[PDB]
């Protein structure tokens, strides 16, 4: 009759409200049929220690779903990975609570995670409703080479080619990258005026510094970015009337905690009325079966949709992500943050405050600014274009024809 | 024949429109082994 | 300076450890400035908490500077445990056999960890290899919400875009849930007669295949060209897998497990010696696994850049950037009417060898409607009438105003058998047999006839076209063929579309 | 070159070359030349 | 110059692999049915799925 639920948490109190959240949720669900019992584990610095902790304490513990956050260091390299590849191990759902990261929403990497939170990837979508609100129609792309800017341009071309519209280029650049000169460069002489970037913090404030250091936060340009180049060392040098994106309660642990148990509890009331039911496996050595109903409790978790949470209304898509989140628009006023709008799970709302694009200028800049130096490319025909070496002068000879016309020469 | 040479500016319009036909496919595999880079060129050596 | 690898095995093979260290014992000076000092290790069953404390103990007892490991199960959770161990172990750790096989998307940048597999890409690369060799221009595309459909139709649109055959893609198909209650059927009722691409798992392939049998899309006429992972395990086939259907694979036949070991430590030497020959020395193995020693961990030198150039003994195993075999072993399968898995093609170094030249027609089930529109059809190479050409140099496929036409080319004198090698044939008959098969609505295999010479009678046995006629060996003979006296008391003729006499040529 | 879809050695990708090559490589944006009108390039670039 | 391509015989049931196919094969513009009211609904559900 008991349920155990691994929950693997930054710090005491946070496994201390945790069981308080777990505990609410079996008195209003009921604990008369099924006893929602509750276990975690702290942070210890070596992935290592990851995997063979929550084989001692979580597997063997039977647990039924796990629940894993950032820990309390700001170092974010892949926290979750060990914890939600042991628990794919036997398709133990993994509920992502503060994981932001879009390596997790590759399916086929991680057999079985779960995340309350949407990742690096889903505010192209947020951008595209600005190309949609501020008729902007060429646009130009950062993004990097890692997995995180190769998904965001994936998903940004997919929802631009409903359009039938593309991004004039896509520059790409590896990470840790001291000297990113000659793409801004490239990026200067091309026509589009909007530009994205999606990049680490570090990498944010280098393509910055350099990007100010060519005078691209004049008048004339928009810059549109995420959350990690708008946050940190990125802010430092983030020129003013750039846009960014900030998730209302992105690091939020508390609340994130609350929903995924509730809909977590819901989720295990739902399965516990099905037949041929499996418990989980006990201990992780010695089982090298993947639990049965794993895949069942995961599609359960899949199509549940949480009634009343502090985040709001939790749902996942296809990709077992967060759906429908809502997105503080941030601009970077006088060195200052100021939120200029909100996005619902489909449209961007403005508010009162006036936004104010880079250069000082306050009416919304053209998309685009038409280059009138052309660039012309010519071959040597005889009848059609004579070609000849230019004098010691740098022109040649001019000629006049039979009627004495001079002839045009470039 | 091996006697009659004919050939045009290579990477052209031309070349394009010859690969393209249905019946004269056979003259242009006569045709890809003279071509010239330019234009100037098979002209001069129409000339000689 | 001596190496350490360790090689880790299962039960579920015969291998013992003593046949493992024997396995390195070629002596012919493998290894010009180093020995190799190779441990074996087998386990009873593959978990993560074992797993990771033997990978543990083999590293700091032996210090290893590499591992090899060969999976007996099919759980593909183990290359995922085994990437996050060599990202927290930079040690050089290779894919052999089982869950270690079977392919991830996206490594870890900081992990060495290669496999021995082909990702989808490759797959669908060989899919279309195949296509372009049977000529299958037209095909449709079904998918599922299985992960890396995205990845798999992002690749094919690319080729499709990228290729000079016409490649007549009709449509995609994305089944998301639901495929024998609504919103999926009438997907499925739009896809003709053409190759379906279907990409999901097996027990989701159970599903669409009894819907494409219960609408009528597994006829004569349609190929089903698959992936691996539908395939799966070779020996268990469900009943609802028609006849017929191609699929890729890594081969597990020929490519056996020995040669997977030898192959595996021949890359780990190669790479050894590059480092040596380009570095000072073998970097000495991590201090433990526990104990978060206070470093960057990133050695001075890896191994990562030097798998990237492996020259082996005979075979050239080098990887990519990403991880992936640059000259994999792909076998390409079909279900026979024996409903067993009997390998017909192979891909080896970007060239895709077949067996059948020509696609032999197979009954999708026991109920399928017989083959009565595909006929076999003989010519002879005739100048006026049936010319006969090369493949083209450029679009590798029989150019515009052609017919594919396989010619049984023998390999020497000295031999009495030959191959069909695939030509091109034009001209007035292909032509007029082009018409015919656009009128009649029948499908044709041509080939050319290598018994005789436009037909006659000699022991009362009749070769060439009559003799191949006769003898039911093909439906009808288009060429150059003069209607004679025994021809037609032998077989039937049709009306005569061309006078065609005997005359006299003299010089003028 | 005018101009001709061409398959590169490696990984058999499609290019132009010439005119086209510089056009759609954003190195050029208008082209004054006699380049004949037909099928093959109107497909990737436009012609007055 | 009647362009009579085909005739359609619906002989089985209207939801197995017979009927479906044939139904496919049906090129033109118009279709000239013969059914009861009945099979005809089915027939016409058919033919617009």
């Amino acid at each position: 009759k008991i349920v155990n639920i691994g929950a693997v948490l930054s710090t005491r109190k946070h496994e201390q409200m945790f069981r308080e959240a777990v505990n609410q949720a079996n008195k209003r669900h009921g604990s008369w049929k099924i006893q929602l019992n509750a276990t975690s584990v702290t942070h210890k610095p070596n992935a290592i220690q990851m995997a063979l902790s929550v084989c001692e304490d979580l597997i063997s513990s039977q647990v039924y779903a796990i629940l894993v956050s950032h820990p309390p260091t700001p170092n974010d390299h892949f926290t979750p990975t060990p914890v939600s590849y042991t628990a794919g191990f036997y398709r133990i759902p993994v509920l992502g609570l503060t994981t932001r990261m879009s390596i997790y929403s590759d399916k086929s990497i991680h057999l079985s995670f779960l995340r309350t939170v949407p990742p690096y990837s889903h505010q192209s979508s947020v951008w595209f409703e600005m190309m949609r609100v501020y008729n902007w129609n060429h646009i130009i792309l950062l993004v990097s080479d890692d997995h995180e800017g190769r998904a965001a341009q994936k998903r940004l071309e997919t929802l631009l080619e409903e359009r039938e519209s593309k991004a004039e280029k896509v520059l790409q650049f590896d990470p840790g990258t001291k000297n990113v000169t000659a793409l801004l460069m490239e990026a200067r002489e091309l026509e589009a005026r909007v530009i994205i970037l999606s990049a680490s913090e570090d990498d944010a404030a280098t393509v910055y510094r350099a990007a100010a250091m060519l005078n691209m936060t004049g008048s004339g340009y928009v810059w549109l970015v995420g959350e990690r180049e708008i946050s940190g060392n990125a802010l430092r040098y983030a020129p003013d009337g750039i846009i960014g994106l900030q998730l209302i309660n992105g690091k939020n642990e508390s609340a994130h905690i609350s929903d995924a148990v509730g809909v977590v509890a819901q989720a295990v009331h739902e399965l516990l009325e099905k037949e041929n039911i499996t418990d989980p496996p006990r201990g992780c050595v010695g089982n090298t079966n993947i639990w049965k109903t794993g895949p069942l409790f995961k599609r359960v978790l899949m199509s549940s949709k949480y009634a009343d949470g502090v985040t709001g209304r939790v749902e996942f898509n296809e990709d077992g992500d967060r759906k429908f989140a809502n997105y503080s628009i941030m601009n970077l006023q006088n060195r200052k943050l100021v939120q200029v709008g909100i996005y619902n799970g489909t449209h961007v709302i403005p508010n009162d405050r006036k936004i104010i694009w880079p250069g000082g200028e306050t009416e919304k800049p053209r998309g685009y600014q038409m280059s009138t130096r052309l660039k012309i490319v010519t071959i040597h025909q005889e009848p059609f274009v004579y070609v000849k070496p230019t004098m010691s002068d740098g022109t040649c000879k001019e000629e006049f024809t039979v009627n004495g016309d001079p002839v045009k020469k470039v | 024949s091996d006697k009659f040479i004919y050939a045009t500016v290579k990477q052209s319009s031309v070349d394009i429109y010859f690969r393209r036909q249905v019946e004269l496919s056979t003259m242009y595999r006569h045709m890809e082994k003279h071509n010239y880079e330019s234009a100037a060129e098979a002209i001069q050596a129409v000339r000689d | 300076p001596a190496l350490n690898i360790a090689v880790l095995l299962g039960h579920s093979h015969d291998v013992t450890e003593r046949e493992l260290r024997n396995l390195w014992g070629p002596e012919q000076a493998t290894g010009l400035p180093l020995d190799v000092n190779v441990v074996a290790l087998l386990m009873n069953r593959t978990d993560p908490k074992s797993l990771i404390t033997h990978v543990c103990d083999l590293m700091s007892g032996a210090r290893i500077h590499g591992l090899v490991f060969g999976d007996d199960t099919d759980q593909e959770a183990v290359a995922q445990m085994l990437d996050f161990i060599s990202s927290q172990t930079f040690i050089p750790i290779l894919g052999i056999h089982g869950g270690a096989s079977m392919i991830m998307a996206d490594k870890d940048p900081t992990s060495t960890f290669f496999q021995f597999g082909a990702s989808i890409q490759q797959q669908a690369t060989v899919m279309l290899k195949i296509m372009q060799d049977y000529d299958w221009h037209v095909f449709s595309l079904v998918t599922t919400i299985f992960p890396g459909y995205r990845d798999f139709i992002s690749f094919i649109k690319t080729t499709v875009d990228n290729s000079f055959v016409g490649w007549d893609m009709q449509n995609v198909i994305t089944l998301d849930t639901s495929f024998e209650d609504a919103k999926t059927q009438v997907q499925l009722k739009k896809i003709h007669s053409s190759v379906i691409l279907l990409y999901c798992s097996k027990d989701e392939a159970v599903l669409i295949l009894s819907e494409a049998r219960s609408l009528g899309l597994t006829g004569y006429d349609f190929f089903w060209i698959v992936p691996s992972l539908v395939s799966g395990n070779t020996e268990l086939i469900p009943k609802e897998f028609p006849s017929g259907l191609i699929s890729v694979s890594y081969d597990d036949w020929d490519y056996s497990l020995e040669a997977r070991v030898r192959d595996g430590l021949g890359i780990l030497t190669t790479a050894a010696s590059s480092m040596l020959e380009k570095f000072s020395y073998i970097p000495e193995a991590k201090a433990s696994c526990y104990g978060q020693a206070e470093k960057p961990e990133t050695p001075l030198h890896t191994l990562h850049q030097f798998m990237v150039n492996v020259t082996w003994d005979g075979k050239d195993l080098s990887f990519t950037e990403e991880g992936y075999q640059v000259h994999p072993r792909l076998v390409v399968i079909v279900l026979n009417k024996d409903r067993e898995w009997e390998k017909v093609g192979k891909w080896e170094n970007q060239t895709l060898s077949l067996r059948h030249a020509v696609w032999p027609r197979y009954k999708s089930f026991s109920d399928c409607e017989p083959d009565d529109n595909h006929l076999s059809i003989v010519t002879l190479e005739e100048a006026p009438f049936v010319i006969v050409e090369d493949i083209d140099p450029l679009t590798e496929t029989c150019v515009r105003n052609t017919v594919p036409c396989r010619k049984f080319v023998k390999i020497n004198n000295s031999t009495n058998e030959g191959m069909n090698v695939k030509k091109c044939c034009k001209g007035f008959c292909i032509d007029i047999l082009k018409k015919l098969s656009r009128t009649v609505k029948f499908t044709y295999d041509l080939y050319l006839v290598t018994n005789g010479k436009h037909g006659k009678k000699v022991n009362n046995v009749w070769n060439g076209m009559i003799g191949e006629v006769v003898y039911q060996r093909a439906v009808m003979a288009v060429g150059s063929l003069t209607i004679n006296e025994e021809r037609s008391e032998v077989v039937d003729f049709s009306v005569p579309f061309v006078e065609t006499g005997i005359s006299v040529m003299v010089s003028r | 070159k005018f101009g001709t879809q061409e398959r590169v050695n490696n990984s058999n990708k499609k290019e132009w070359n010439g005119m086209m090559g510089e056009l759609l490589s954003g190195q050029a944006d208008m082209i004054v030349a006699p380049l004949t009108i037909n099928n093959e390039r109107a497909q990737y670039i436009e012609f007055s």
